[PDB]
């Protein structure tokens, strides 16, 4: 907001949210599939 | 005790393996066998690309099983189709017994060996099988020495190995003694896995069809005079199962002949049948004409 | 951007460019020489953590060297990075030029060194060539050739007997003969890697002697793991088990010997490429040249070419089988690092056409071994392999995927593994989803085990094979106590 | 550790209970005017030794890691720090200026082969060691 | 943060610049709403599959 240090923490929270997000975009993945394979354990 | 062999890991097609069942449901109780066609390819894989039997006999799965007429008869015919296959090894059932080979069978083993060394018997059990993936275990069939030194264990490298008991203790020594199981693998792929899906063309003409308006109101009746039996034990259940015991339950409430269970079993068939049967005889009436 | 260099964050400037996907903002005029080490390292780490895309990724990396070059000092740890990703000759060429002038020799030793040990093997052998042309002053080339690093590693090892002897002596004294000698024999000579164990081998002949079939060749390679890398006695006593010297022994035991062989010298293997060579064409046969031949791809892994190859392509279109899965394999290994148009597209036909087992093993996994860091290509190759007859075929797709992936996750690689397996109930390709996870996931390895939890609960021993096979690899230099609980039911189910 | 040289100190402990005890429980001394007790039992056993820990060091995950901030130095070609990979700031420490090695090439040091600037500054003398060669 | 206020212009130092990061943030902020959702329904897949 400022060009403070609030900037700085919002900064770190950013970074590492952002890689976490990739990790996210896997999970979305599986969650569809996994509707299918529910499916297919009945067989 | 030292030899250097090879194990035999045995590849069924899916034509085969088919064959193999058929025969094996048909000759109950009667022990029943035939010759495996095939080929010797690699270093190790005899592959049964078909099979064809020798006569049901009381005295089956014995050398006198095994008919010399058939043999030399097929292998001319045979000639002509423009395949003269390899006799790989020799199919057997045993529905009297599971996977632990007979006495006379295990002479009749070794004269198949004497013939060809990459020789099997492989033993097809339909009503002594305890499991539904088809139970089928692969035999070369070496001596006791081999298991007891730990020889046996050497000669089988290129192998995995699965162990499984239909019936007992008695059945875990007589495959030991054996050769134990060694790895079946299939040669299947998409176009015969496509030939065994089918059902019936048939259901072109049945998922249009509906029946007769007397039939629909027959339907319904039933289901709503049924449903009211099992209703006066429904308001209990609704009042009381604090239960969560199945057997306590069970007394308590009308637990086990639920009321739940059957309404809810009864209000889905009844919706469900309604919905085809109208929604078919509704597509027809503006399509044909 | 204009007000965040007027505070002089070198972070929030770094931050906007990422976004943005663009090169402009991110080319540094708060790194030209404003406080010159650690800085570009963890931006680079941030491209590749951060984003999925090849592209910007790749521009960021190349102009970041030549930039970082110029400035007051060069560090090192971050044009590696850069390098090893692109594999450009150009990276390491720039940066010891500089370094001539100054007459720091030591300097430009250090990148060599690391340069073996982490960039991919063809690169190498390249370069060695490379800096001559350009001019740089034998000492630095002889490091990156790497025939120095191996030994000042071996050096240390033999000397110190950094594996202690007692541990074998155990396994030794308690194991009995059947499989269990045969066990033995690999147990000790994996653990004393890169030190003498002459002891184990002379007092224990009789084992060796004992097993039959493949088991009895296996033991005699065991022998190359443990005189990796020396030429004292090591030699002297392999010999022996080899052709080379007295006793021989059996067939079995010839191409053991010939395959340990290899394996010692593997990847600085030129001086026995045309001994090797040689024994497999004449014959092209036998159980000795099956084991010459795995040796020989060992040895010449990563130079991708053209020549070795070939010689060993006639010997699979002639189809002789006992050496046919050795030259299968060792195509793979030659060309292995970056894409090679040939090796693809007659190993693909190839593995296909013939119904000789070993020979369909050896090529299968082949196909996969040539691609690294080439993502795009192998989408194709892995469904073609997983609708064929063939169950072999199947899982080597999956590791098709996995190797050219490898260098940054994608969405597309894991998502493809995916459906196939969800939709059947068919083994091959269920094993082969979860199996595939583990070397793209790389980047953030905490990852693997997160999908891995759903599949290690399925009961088909065949995910459950698959869900440990991935958690092993991706995991193996950077731990998660997540990873190691998942293990656990794997080795108690009594499936083999 | 080795069956063999285990195996005897077992067998020396066992013989000492034993034999001790033997003598010890059938003499008669209580109803005597000795009182030495008519029945005393003899029992030794041995301890085997645990792992090692000298000065704490910190423990995280498998351990990818494991640092302290109080330092020693060791010597190379002598790696008995057996170091976890991806440690950058153990190795070298952080850098060096206290050693021959000087650094020019800054917090490059990987875990593997590094060797900086010799000629900066001398705090010690340098074998060298044509061993690597006689092993090639 | 802040509710309002400028400190030292967007000229000056450069606040607007640093300042546009707060509001990045707010973007991962809406993101963790939908995650929460995602955790819950990936979980009752997994629970129905599992028993």
């Amino acid at each position: 907001s400022f060009l403070g240090p609030e900037p700085e923490d919002l900064e770190d929270l950013y970074s590492r949210y952002k890689k976490l997000q990739q990790e996210l975009e896997f999970l979305e993945v599986q969650e569809e599939y996994i509707k299918d394979e529910q499916k297919n354990l009945k067989k | 005790a030292p030899a250097v062999d090879t194990a035999e890991q045995v590849y069924i097609s899916s034509l085969a393996l088919l064959k193999m069942l058929k025969h094996g449901r048909a000759g109950v109780p009667m022990e029943v066998m035939g010759l495996m066609l095939g080929e010797f390819v690699d270093d190790y894989t005899v592959r049964v690309i078909d099979v064809f039997a020798m006569p049901q006999s009381g005295t089956g799965v014995s050398v006198e099983a095994v008919d010399p007429v058939f043999q030399a008869k097929m292998l001319d015919m045979l000639k002509q189709t423009g395949r003269p296959e390899m006799v790989v090894g020799w199919y057997h059932s045993h529905p009297g017994f599971g996977c632990w080979l007979s006495g006379v069978d295990i002479n009749t083993q070794q004269s198949f060996e004497a013939l060809s060394e990459r020789a099997v018997a492989v033993v097809v059990d339909p009503i002594q099988s305890v499991k539904g993936k088809v139970v089928i275990d692969a035999f070369r069939l070496i001596n006791a020495n081999m298991m007891v030194l730990g020889h046996e264990p050497r000669q089988t490298t290129s192998n995995l190995g699965h162990l499984n008991k239909p019936s007992i203790q008695a059945l875990i020594h007589g495959l030991n003694r054996h050769y134990y199981s060694i790895t079946i693998n299939y040669r299947k792929n998409e176009l015969e896995q496509k030939m065994l899906l089918n059902l019936h063309k048939k259901s072109w003409m049945e998922g249009l069809t509906l029946q007769d308006y007397s039939e629909h109101c027959k339907h319904n009746e039933s289901v709503v005079k049924e449903m009211l039996e099992l209703a006066k034990n429904y308001n209990k259940a609704v009042e009381e199962e604090d239960k969560m015991t199945p057997e306590q339950l069970a007394i308590k409430n009308v637990g086990k002949q639920d009321p739940k269970r059957h309404l809810e079993e009864h209000v889905d068939v009844l919706m469900t049948s309604n919905i085809v049967q109208c929604l078919a005889a509704m597509l027809d009436t503006v399509v044909f004409k | 951007f204009q007000r965040c260099l007027d505070d002089h964050k070198y972070k929030q400037a770094i931050g906007i460019a990422l976004e943005t996907r663009r090169l402009d903002v991110f080319e540094k005029t708060i790194l030209e020489s404003n406080d010159v080490p650690g800085m570009l390292a963890y931006s680079l780490k941030l491209c590749m953590s951060l984003m999925q895309n090849k592209q910007f990724r790749n521009k960021v990396l190349r102009v970041l060297v030549k930039i970082y070059m110029n400035l007051e000092k060069p560090d090192f740890i971050n044009v590696c990075q850069c390098l090893i990703f692109l594999d450009d000759t150009q990276a390491v060429s720039d940066i010891l030029e500089k370094l001539v002038k100054e007459d720091n020799l030591l300097m430009a030793y250090q990148i060599c060194f690391d340069l073996y040990e982490s960039a991919s093997q063809q690169f190498l052998s390249s370069v060695i060539q490379n800096l001559r042309t350009v001019g740089t002053p034998l000492k630095m080339i002889k490091i990156l050739s790497g025939e120095m690093a191996i030994e000042l590693h071996l050096q240390f090892l033999i000397r110190n007997n950094n594996t202690d002897l007692m541990i074998l002596k155990n396994t030794k004294d308690a194991v009995r003969n059947s499989v269990c000698h045969t066990a033995t024999v690999i147990a000790n000579s994996f653990m004393h890697c890169g030190t003498t164990s002459d002891q184990f081998l002379r007092d224990n002949l009789e084992w060796l002697a004992r097993a039959t079939n493949w088991a009895k060749f296996t033991a005699t390679a065991s022998l190359g793991v443990i005189h990796k890398g020396h030429e004292k006695e090591a030699l002297q006593l392999m010999a022996t088990y080899l052709p080379k010297d007295t006793s021989p022994g059996s067939a079995y035991q010839e191409g053991g010997g010939l395959y340990a062989l290899g394996l010692i010298h593997a990847n600085h293997g030129g001086d026995i490429i045309d001994y090797l060579l040689n024994q497999l064409k004449n014959a092209s046969n036998d159980i000795v040249r099956h084991g010459g031949s795995l040796g020989l791809g060992l040895a010449a892994m990563g130079t991708a070419r053209q020549d070795v190859y070939d010689l060993l392509k006639t010997n699979l279109y002639q189809d002789d089988a006992v050496t046919g899965e050795a030259a299968g394999l060792a195509l793979g290994l030659v060309m292995l690092g970056s894409k090679n148009t040939q090796a693809i597209e007659d190993m693909v036909g190839y593995a296909q056409e013939t119904q000789h087992e070993k020979i369909l093993r050896g090529l299968a996994v082949g196909i996969a071994l040539v691609m690294y860091g080439r993502m795009e290509e192998a989408d194709a190759l892995i469904e073609s392999l997983c609708r064929d007859k063939d169950p072999i075929l199947r899982r080597s797709g999956m590791y098709t995927v996995a190797m050219a992936y490898c260098g940054s996750g994608n969405n597309k690689a894991i998502r493809r593994l995916l459906h196939v397996a969800v939709s059947d109930v068919n083994d091959d390709v269920r094993r082969a989803a979860v199996e595939s996870l583990g070397f793209i996931l790389f980047r953030t390895p905490e990852q693997c085990p997160s999908v891995v939890s759903l599949l290690s609960e399925s009961y088909n021993p065949h995910v459950r094979y698959g869900a440990a096979m991935a958690l092993g690899v991706c995991c193996a230099g950077t731990g998660n106590k997540e990873a190691i609980n998942l293990l656990e039911p794997m080795t108690n189910d009594p499936v083999n | 550790e080795v069956p063999k040289e285990k195996e005897k100190e077992k067998v020396s402990t066992a013989v000492l209970s034993i034999t001790a005890k033997a003598k010890k429980k059938e003499k008669e001394k209580e109803k005597k005017e000795e009182e030495k007790m008519e029945v005393d039992e003899a029992e030794k056993k041995e301890e085997k030794e645990k792992k090692k820990e000298p000065e704490p060091n910190f423990q995280l995950l498998d351990n990818p890691a494991r640092v302290m901030p109080a330092q020693l130095k060791v010597l190379s070609m002598t790696e008995t720090c057996r170091y976890q990979p991806f440690k950058p700031l153990s190795i070298g420490g952080i850098i060096i200026l206290k050693d021959t090695s000087e650094d020019i090439e800054e917090l490059v040091e990987p875990v593997a082969a590094h060797g900086p600037k010799i000629e900066e500054e001398e705090q010690e003398p340098e074998p060298p060691e044509p061993f690597e060669y006689i092993d090639d | 943060m802040a509710l309002d206020g400028p400190e030292q212009m967007e000229l000056e130092e450069g606040k607007a610049g640093s300042g546009l990061r707060q509001y990045y943030l707010s973007k991962i902020e809406e993101l963790q709403l939908i995650v929460n959702d995602k955790s819950q329904n990936l979980r009752r897949l997994q629970a129905q599959r599992n028993e």
